[PDB]
């Protein structure tokens, strides 16, 4: 039909998935990550250094 | 199953293994006060019904889940 | 309920579920949705430290394993003064 | 009754195609439509318990293979209060 | 009036409005909405007979893929029921 | 004119770069500068046949490496009047 | 409108094939048909001559794989008068 | 009436009154035109619904293409437009 | 509308699961619910060309996945008029 | 009770062994057995969504390692209005 | 103080924590909090040079592990007078 | 003068830093800053030629690295008086 | 109220970060700094349950780097009313 | 006044003050104590601003790795809070 | 004033003006002297605070080494003497 | 336009060649001269962005070898206020 075209030469944008970094790990539970298990912050010697 | 109003929610205290426990609610089988752990909905709570014993583990979760009584499902129709 | 909390995640599938359970978990009040764009959705809530902790983790690992789940939940227990610029 | 079907998906011709499902499989109300941003278009509706688990599980396995397809989807039967001005 | 909306989604409004015009040359059927997504997804929303949306978006797909990153989704619906009628803009 | 041509490209600039080249190109009056989403941005110019196909050729091969790159460059010559909502 | 764009085949199918590529691609006149005879087919439309070159081109390519194909694609840059009675 | 319009070009017109035997049998489409090109070649219209044009077309290009010399030249015009009717009969 | 769309299978679920796609996808009017015997069960419902088309499309895509499947999908534009006084 | 389900399978030990849990399960209705020919029976029930979802769950996989078992079961929550012809 | 410090990160939990280090530290007041799109969110505050210094050191050192992680930390000590009007 | 400058990066930071390398390194007044969408974000700046060209340069030479890094960065001279209403 | 949140540490570089942690993410009291040789350094505060929670996360993850760090940390929700006269 | 707190910890008197007086010479500020932890650790505590903070502290790194047993912490606060005032002496 | 002290010495003032542009473009930071040591010397003064003239003098060191002959000597003064300030034009 | 262009050369025969040149190829204002000590001479002029620069290019160009040769042309577009006092 109407003649379109094509140009780009590279397709989709290249989008990031900003979830990266890692690395080290989540800082002891109480704030933030999902799963896990360890302790409700408990007077354990985990306490902070729950993990 | 233990028939049971859901009553209030909870708080949270100073036990580990809470990351499993998802937020505890208060509940009712109409003689005195209750609390189990909230699988699917309590609301104000009309009328829900509570699993506890040892399938509570499996009800909630997990077979070494710490647990009494869990509610387990919502009565459409309820009962008076 | 100066503590805030907030649940952001892809989609609003596990967004509404979460919130759902902030509201489920305790007397939480949901104070704004937003749209980040690009598919994520936030969704704030206020209360008391350990209130915001019961229903923060309650939503987290609920909507973990729901669609695409979360992607980030921590919270703030003391916030500024700038937080009603921040709504 | 407040029985809460809910679907995402990404581009709206299966969102639509959910909510041809929704309003011909079962008897629910169509409570909204939103444009996440991303590629995520949701669909939300309301009715009875079991009517919207007809209506959700006839939505995925109609709009799941369209386009690209259903991304996220599940029940809320009885949402809290508070969510319901944020909606 | 024809009931039946069919209704195709693309990259960017070049592929767009090129199934638009193709779905309204190659059949007579009056498209009823223009709608952005967000991130490229640009959505064409067409009324018509059953047949004619189907030739519509036959010839859609057909011009669409060549054009731009491409069409995506090209399935249709041959009676929709009146309750997504607000969700076209009523 | 009754005759529409009209671009993509990823980027804004890309994008204004094309619509100088259109509106400098041939005769044409340029009508749209819509922001697609994600980085989509299009053009879109109003004019007789011959000229916005001259300015859109120009346009596209002179956009070609201008930036991130155009998107698509296929152009209709009588549009029908049903495209009316695209104005 | 006065240039005269135009087209022959072998049979009505590539013919009508090329006459609605005609008003369909481009907002153009369609001035006649006529059948030559041995079956030769034609078709003779009206518009700018930028209007008439993209018509045709649309023609042009759309209708020579279908029958027994184009057999004379032509258009005329400035028609005469004289030649208008006798069309 | 349906403006979907089928037309099937055959050498010969036995193989074009095979054609148009499909179209009456197969689906609700009036034939509105029998000529005759010139030197051999005849072509039937017919006009109908764009289903109904879809399948007659089908059902004559599956029993058409054997009979005599056969099947020349077939398609199908989804939704033709208002100056071609002149050319349509008028 | 005199179009007729057949479908035959082994079981009931099959039939009404494919009867209530029949009649949900667009207007046909369901006539015949015959039981051969053997296993065998078929549907036959009534309507016009574009709605049987796209009815038992819907059918035969919801029917597909029960017991051991469909059997026969079939469809006609226009029966005989000699057809329905054994309909 | 609008909401419809309905067994079938092989033979009637599974078929009344499934009827039997469907009226067991909640306030359902049996509508109709129904003998398919070639060993298939068939048994209808009406309801609400939730209370024939129950019934149908608890019925087919009750029914499942009776005899020979169940070939099928699923749900329609929306029935159309042919459901008076349908019995 | 005409210092201003930047954030860019992907999500809210990032941004409010960071913001909240951001006020936390030092003496700095939040001027801007824009949603990109696409996932981008930033942070803009005011301060002094040395205020906005250690502010943007400790926003960086607690938003570092939240999603996939901040995207620029970035700041100036005294943007140009023709900057603001497009603040 | 009356040339305009772009600046476009993957994010806004890099843009704006650019935007203040623009509008202190020669005598250009920026005009504009524009989120596109998915994160391109351009910055316009008006000025003359020369001192947009030393501008550009030096903002494009200074934000490689800033953010995720630049998009697109060329000029015009002379863009029409038509470009304004995209101004 | 008497929540006893507590941190250790060697040299009081993290102590005070973690009572700086203390002051600004959580409100509550810090009741006593003590030395009590060998390195040890310890800082005892008194709050709310939940916002001694917070405050005890922010100052682990805060000071545990700073030079060596945290040694100990835990927290105590309802201690003893014996224990208060000792403190 | 300079709120910010700048204070640094190491081996003995010595490496201390020998970074006292690099912070209040390369610096202008004002150190406001000196504290016995207990078993070497002696600490240093000095207010200024943000900059002269950074300033001091960095002068003091330098000038006490290579004194004693060296240097151990050296990081800062920019806003001390009020409630830390107190431990501070208040 | 922010007592702060960066000064900068090149060879020739086309240097040390990039300097001090860099300097009046960084930070908080105003030029109090641009003196010319001797035989070629050319040497700038700015005063401010101590993150700011940080700041500024990194600027400087970035944008001063490779114009003609480039950047000779720099450097910061963090917290600068009382008796200096009469060598600084009292 | 006060775009300050500037140069240094061994010997004040360059320097005043150059100078001249500056006048003479650019419509620019000399604002001065200077004369740093050791053989080293360095000119001051003022004007348009790109004038200046033209105006430095044929000066360097003047001054390459002759005498001693130059040692540092240079351009800077947008000088600051703080400047002033040293030129």
């Amino acid at each position: 039909r109407n003649p379109s075209r094509a140009g780009f030469m590279g397709a989709m944008p290249p989008v990031d998935n900003k979830r990266n970094d890692e690395t080290e790990k989540p800082d002891f539970l109480i704030t933030g990550s999902s799963g896990n298990t360890r302790d409700g912050q408990l007077v354990t010697f985990s306490g902070g250094a729950r993990g | 199953m233990l028939i049971c109003k859901v009553l209030k929610p909870l708080v949270s205290t100073n036990r580990i293994p809470g990351f499993e426990h998802k937020h505890l609610q208060v509940v009712l089988d109409g003689s005195s006060n209750k609390v189990a752990v909230d699988a699917v909905g309590c609301k104000p709570g009309d009328w829900v019904i509570c699993v506890g014993s040892s399938a509570a583990r499996e009800a909630a979760g997990s077979k070494s889940y710490p647990s009494d009584l869990t509610i387990v499902g919502i009565i459409d129709h309820w009962d008076p | 309920g100066i503590a805030l909390g907030m649940i952001e995640t892809r989609g609003l599938v596990p967004a509404i579920e979460a919130a759902d359970a902030m509201t489920k978990a305790a007397e939480v009040r949901l104070i704004g949705r937003e749209f980040v764009g690009g598919g994520y959705v936030t969704v704030l809530v206020r209360g008391e430290t350990g209130a915001v902790n019961a229903a923060v983790r309650a939503g987290a690992d609920a909507c973990e394993r729901v669609g695409d789940g979360l992607v980030a939940a921590h919270i703030i227990a003391r916030p500024h003064r700038e937080v009603e610029p921040a709504l």
